[PDB]
């Protein structure tokens, strides 16, 4: 089980990126995907969330609208779409997992995260 | 939606 | 939803107990889950729904719930043990966290 | 060769070799019965004569009240009251289909009651208190017409109607509550909750908001101590119109039976070890809609989740399998399916599943 994350490195304010997260050993069509950033000397924030059988998207209202979540099951890998990228965003951020089956147990419990994409704005 | 659970009855 | 985790800070010894609550601002029934990330690494999950800890963490913590205050008490710290314990309302979207207490001797 | 009486009055000519052959319903009734021998040879039909259109003289005074244009709760109203004697497949298919047709003008009625002019002073809360008041009374009557209806002792009937027609208005009286369940939900004044719920059928019509923080739904509350269905708070939120979303859950004693096993998709195992294996639903159904949505295949955000209770709760019913009734509209006829749910944890007492969809 792999959540290796990549798509980091500076970007000018007001620009657009695009993450990635490859899982191997289980499949991102039942399971669920969450995006949870970490600024420097911060705490881990919430960012977006994708149902693997509905496509129900849910931004927290800090990065709503310029950020979309998109959920390729065809090629195992989660996106982040990161577009008008602000000064506020710098932090490394993970892509955690879910099992969508078991949810009424193990309620939104982050089973396994990833190392983490840094992006700096400058 | 109609749910139930549908079992067996080995005779 | 919001959430407080006090103290922020301690020095709990060898053995000894840590008990680190978690103010709810609005009554949720369970669905709170500690997570324990330690330093330069990945959150690991601890307790689910503020009642029992998941399958393969040490036995040595146990989560509890009062109502309103959320708390998780290690029984003893072994001192592979020291790192930074959160408080994630997990019942309903928004997914809010807390402060994080810090656990270092 | 073929000629006898059967109990219900019904006598038959000899058909030397499986001719057609009838004779009326018992006196007190108002269908026929056909009973042919099975084979030219000359043996009876093992199967009886087919008892599925006589029906008690109760059809013909509704008919002429369908007729009369008279509002529609009225009429349930006395419908409930007839149905409390020995119910016929005839009665059964009758209020069925009369269960459609007072639907039909409920939505004349409240096309008619439309603000049409100026509210002077109260005319257009008046046409609202008016339909509220008529249509809560009209589902509040159907939960007791179908009481009636699904009696313990009333299966006779059931079984006298042949297995095709008894699924199939078995499922027109699911279709039939929750075309009323909805109605209810968009007559509601103010998001409020109703919940009307008898011995055998149990309905919760809420008519729900989005607003800031809301909390789960789970049906029965405690009555029934088993067999409940939970949604999720976000679920609601997914399927919000407009900050108002229409729920509508109901839990059925005693119908189960009549719904039949035909194209189950039961993923059966080592445990198959019977040469005249058989199939039961041995669980009360527990149904819950959203939306004004009857089968579309609604996706949910969250899982439904259903610990509904077994009939019967002894060693004899070797494996579970969690299975949903899928039926088209058009024919009202369908078929289990275990698509998009997977059996969570079973035992002897209750079995709770997980499906996708609502
Ligand atoms: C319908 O009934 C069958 C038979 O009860 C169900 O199949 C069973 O499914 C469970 C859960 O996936 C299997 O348990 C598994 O066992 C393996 C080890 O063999 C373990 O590695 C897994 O983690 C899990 O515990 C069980 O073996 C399997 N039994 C058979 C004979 O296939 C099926 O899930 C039911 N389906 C529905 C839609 O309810
Ligand atoms: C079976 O499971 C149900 C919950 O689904 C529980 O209420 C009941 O007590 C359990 N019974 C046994 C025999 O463990």
């Amino acid at each position: 089980v792999q959540l290796v994350e990549s798509g980091g490195g500076l970007v000018q304010p007001g620009g657009s990126l695009r993450l990635s997260c490859a899982a191997s050993g289980f499949n991102i069509s039942s399971s669920y995907i969450h995006w949870v950033r970490q600024a420097p000397g911060k705490g881990l924030e919430w960012v977006a969330s994708i149902s693997p059988y509905s496509g129900y998207t849910s931004y927290a209202d800090s990065v709503k609208g310029r950020f979309t979540i998109s959920a390729d099951t065809s090629k195992n890998t989660a996106y982040l779409q990161m577009n008008s990228l602000r000064a506020e965003d710098t932090a490394v951020y993970y892509c955690a997992r879910h099992n969508y089956w078991q949810w009424w147990e193990y309620s939104y419990a982050l089973d396994y995260w990833g190392q983490g994409t840094l992006v700096t704005v400058s | 939606t109609n749910f139930a659970v549908l079992m067996a009855h080995v005779e | 939803i919001q959430m407080t985790q006090s103290p922020s800070s301690l020095s709990a010894s060898v053995g000894d107990r840590v008990t680190i609550t978690c103010r709810a601002s609005q009554s949720v029934s369970s669905a709170v889950a500690w997570y324990q990330q330690k330093p330069g690494k990945a959150p690991k999950l601890l307790i689910y729904s503020a009642s029992s800890l998941y399958s393969g963490v040490p036995s040595r913590f146990s989560g509890s719930r009062s109502g309103t205050d959320f708390t998780l008490t290690i029984s003893s710290l072994q001192p592979e043990d020291f790192a930074t314990y959160y408080c994630q309302q997990s019942g309903q979207y928004p997914l809010t966290f807390g402060q994080g207490t810090k656990v270092e001797i | 060769s073929c000629e006898a009486v059967e109990a219900r009055e019904i006598m038959w000519f000899k058909t030397r070799q499986g001719q057609i052959a009838k004779q009326p319903c018992p006196a007190g009734t108002i269908g026929v019965s056909t009973y042919l021998c099975l084979a030219p040879d000359g043996i009876w039909d093992p199967q009886g004569p087919d008892l599925s259109n006589c029906s008690s003289p109760w059809v013909n005074h509704i008919t002429q009240k369908l007729k009369s244009g008279e509002t529609a709760a009225n009429i349930a109203r006395e419908l409930a009251e007839q149905t409390r004697n020995h119910l016929n497949a005839g009665d059964i298919t009758y209020s069925v289909r009369a269960m459609d047709q007072l639907v039909g003008l409920l939505d004349v009625q409240l096309r008619n009651l439309t603000p049409g002019g100026k509210d002077s002073a109260a005319r257009s809360l008046n046409k609202l208190q008016k339909r509220e008041r008529s249509c809560r009374a009209y589902v509040q009557a159907m939960v007791e017409t179908v009481n009636n209806l699904l009696q313990p002792q009333a299966l006779n009937a059931w079984r006298d109607l042949t297995t095709s027609d008894q699924l199939r208005a078995a499922t027109m009286l699911l279709h039939t509550v929750e075309e009323s369940a909805f109605v209810l939900a968009d007559n509601l004044l103010k998001t409020d909750i109703v919940r009307e719920n008898t011995d055998n059928i149990k309905l919760e019509v809420a008519r729900l908001s989005t607003e800031g923080n809301l909390e789960d739904l789970k049906f029965p509350e405690n009555m029934g101590h088993g067999s409940t269905i939970q949604l999720s708070a976000n679920t609601l939120k997914q399927n919000g119109r407009n900050g108002e979303i229409r729920v509508a859950f109901v839990l059925y004693n005693n119908l189960g039976p009549y719904l039949s096993t035909e194209n189950a998709s039961m993923k059966l195992g080592t445990e198959a070890l019977s040469t005249n294996h058989s199939v039961i639903v041995n669980s009360p159904v527990i149904t819950a809609a959203i939306n004004k949505e009857f089968s579309n295949k609604v996706y949910l955000a969250d899982p439904v989740v259903f610990t509904v209770k077994h009939i019967k709760q002894s060693e004899e019913n070797f494996n579970p399998n969690c299975s949903f009734w899928s039926y088209s509209k058009r024919t009202m006829t369908g078929y289990w399916s275990t698509q998009g749910c997977r059996l969570l944890t079973t035992n002897k007492t209750h079995t709770t599943c997980s499906c996708n969809h609502l």
